[PDB]
């Protein structure tokens, strides 16, 4: 029974937050000053709350309202908050998958889509934007979403988009309804085809020219930006999101387990196997990042040095990149009235400018495959292979999701004696797909953007900090202790003790503290935005109107609880 | 448009097991 508990966990929590989010997450924050966080917060935020996830499910073995209504009723609230946080994440979720669809059918062409720039229009060269940006970046930012240059900025509904992500919520309500109990064989495949996929794409990756430096930037803790505590904030928030601590479906799974079990092992093994399939899949995507950031070194330089030589008549291959700064002091002395007019024209170019600044944004895993993808032999089978794992992850990962959305959904004997639960998936589907058509706009990929990092963000770490409160100190840590001592025989560590009561709620709370402190004294957020005549991507203050639905995101869920309990007590009263 | 092409098949064999699916379990209950 432990194989069958332990890999669905796993099944669960190994989804797009591993092999997608994790990714663009360290590279936005540094790399390595992102990862010495992780792991520190892994320590002591995953393994204790997933752990006291897990006891919660088997001591009450109820479902996750049931177990926070009946530990107190004051509290029935956040188990109501739970299911929201999982809808906002069901919302935006599957535009992921959408996008893989996308990039799955584009994947039957020979001359693929993001392997080569169209013609300007002299037939001649190359598109301005196509050739300041990469073809990879060209086709994610223009042919797939068609972003917009700013928020402010909306176009109408993309229908491409739009029938992708209507069909990717097609393909969730189709195995809503076949299937619920038969992946036995699943998971004897499920959980071997995205480490194959991903071992292929290693061994690819790891003998490109200028591997090397990925790694190097990816391993490296530049302590100049590991003060930041955004950074802080995203590491606990992608643990709490991976994991998938928070939306309350942990609860059932171990709900239904049997009471003399050891949730010690099963908490560490599921817990590292997550961070270790994360680390090996961002290992992979900035290998093949490094190569990208020294091809584009490589090619500014021999830009220079084509520059240099077609002005100063100097022979084909004397100006290398292992002389250039000697030769170009030597022709700046030969003579400065020449040197002095295009010495604005000559740009400056290193390894570490373009490794921050190569590719960044929630696309950084799809842009950098599909470079990785079109420097293959067989380009359609390797890129069929890799958007067939992704889809499965997805479409795992939200099977988890919507089956903890629905139910307390089908639990509600009102609901259930109105309609057929085949008819309230069904309305769940469409609602959620409705609602999630305000990503496939041109500016889509802004509030995408929003929904990322606010809708299951923060919410998942105080749901987490109330439901830890309520076990230690409302319940009781001794009698929690002594009734799974009684369930299991062996009385819980005094380490878990410790992370449980003390260190883990303190930490959470000095993150809270620090994030804003530095909101507060920063006074303007900013997002990317895409820059097709610069070809990169600028910062850009939010508007009036979009701080209004990130405040809501968060205030929604997180002020649910404490609303149930004033309800609760206006009842009493 | 190839894509165009692929697309419609796979939404039109997801849309015909869907509604094999709802039928076969309205008819059994
Ligand atoms: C090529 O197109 C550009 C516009 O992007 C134009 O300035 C240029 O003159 C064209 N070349 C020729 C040879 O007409
Ligand atoms: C390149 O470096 C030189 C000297 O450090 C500087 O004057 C110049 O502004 C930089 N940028 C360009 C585009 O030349
Ligand atoms: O790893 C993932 O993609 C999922 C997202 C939802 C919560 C569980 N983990
Ligand atoms: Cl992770």
């Amino acid at each position: 029974n432990s194989l069958q508990f332990v890999f669905a966990c796993i099944s669960y929590a190994v989804g797009l937050g591993n092999v997608w989010r994790f990714p663009y997450l360290c590279q936005m924050y540094g790399g390595g000053s992102f990862l010495v966080p992780y792991i520190i917060m892994l320590i002591v935020e995953g393994m204790p709350l997933l752990y006291l996830e897990l006891a919660v499910g088997q001591r009450m073995r109820q479902g996750s309202i049931g177990a926070w209504r009946t530990i107190s009723p004051y509290l029935s609230g956040v188990g109501v908050a739970s299911v929201v946080v999982s809808f906002f994440l069901s919302m935006y979720y599957n535009v992921i998958n959408a996008w893989a669809f996308w990039y799955l059918f584009h994947s039957f062409q020979d001359p693929l889509p993001w392997s080569v720039c169209p013609l300007n229009g002299n037939h001649t060269g190359y598109d301005e934007e196509c050739e300041k940006a990469s073809s990879t970046q060209y086709f994610w930012y223009r042919k797939t979403l068609n972003i917009s240059p700013s928020l402010q900025e909306n176009g109408g509904v993309q229908w491409e988009p739009a029938l992708c992500l209507l069909l990717a919520w097609l393909v969730v309500y189709l195995c809503i309804l076949r299937g619920t109990e038969s992946t036995g064989k699943v998971v004897y495949f499920t959980a071997s085809l995205p480490y194959c996929v991903l071992i292929i794409y290693l061994i690819r990756g790891l003998t490109l020219h200028g591997a090397t430096n990925g790694l190097m930037y990816m391993f490296t803790p530049k302590i100049e930006q590991l003060a930041n505590p955004k950074a802080w904030i995203n590491a606990a928030t992608q643990i709490f999101f991976s994991l998938g601590l928070g939306f309350g479906s942990l609860i059932a799974f171990a709900s239904y387990n049997e009471p003399s079990n050891n949730c010690q092992k099963h908490a560490i093994i599921v817990s590292l196997i997550n961070s270790f399939t994360s680390i090996f899949a961002s290992i992979v995507t900035f290998s093949i990042y490094g190569f990208k950031a020294t091809f584009n070194y490589e090619n500014c330089l021999k830009k220079v040095s084509l520059l240099l030589t077609n002005t100063f008549d100097l022979e084909d291959g004397f100006l290398t990149a292992s002389n250039l700064e000697q030769v170009k002091g030597y022709l700046a002395s030969a003579y400065p009235s020449k040197y002095s007019e295009m010495f604005p024209q000559i740009k400056n170019c290193s390894l570490e400018s373009e490794l921050d600044t190569a590719v960044q944004g929630t696309g950084l895993a799809f842009i950098v495959y599909t470079e990785a993808i079109k420097n293959m032999e067989v380009s359609q089978l390797w890129s069929v292979l890799y958007f067939f794992m992704l889809l499965m992850l997805g479409i795992g990962s939200m099977l988890g999701n919507t089956a903890a959305i629905l139910t307390p959904l089908t639990d509600s004997k009102i609901i259930s004696s109105h309609l057929p639960k085949e008819a309230i998936s069904g309305l769940v589907c469409l609602v959620n797909c409705a609602i999630g058509m305000v990503f496939t706009m041109e500016a889509g990929n802004y509030w995408f953007d929003i929904f990322n990092d606010y809708a299951a963000t923060l919410s998942l770490l105080l749901i987490v900090l109330v439901e830890t409160i309520a076990v230690c100190y409302v319940y009781g840590l001794r009698r929690f202790e002594s009734d799974l001592k009684a369930m299991t025989g062996r009385a819980v560590s005094w380490y878990w003790k410790v992370m449980w009561a003390g260190v883990s709620p303190l930490l959470i709370v000095s993150l809270f503290v620090f994030y804003l402190s530095d909101y507060i004294l920063t006074g303007t957020l900013k997002y990317q935005a895409w820059d097709a005549s610069q070809g990169q991507l600028v910062t850009k203050d939010y508007p009036a109107y979009a701080l209004a639905v990130i405040g809501l995101l968060v205030a929604s869920s997180t002020m649910c609880i404490p609303l149930a309990a004033l309800g609760t007590f206006v009842q009493r009263r | 448009s190839i894509w165009l092409i692929v697309f419609g098949v796979v939404m039109g064999v997801i849309v015909v097991g869907i509604v094999i699916l709802i039928f076969t379990g309205i008819r059994d209950r």
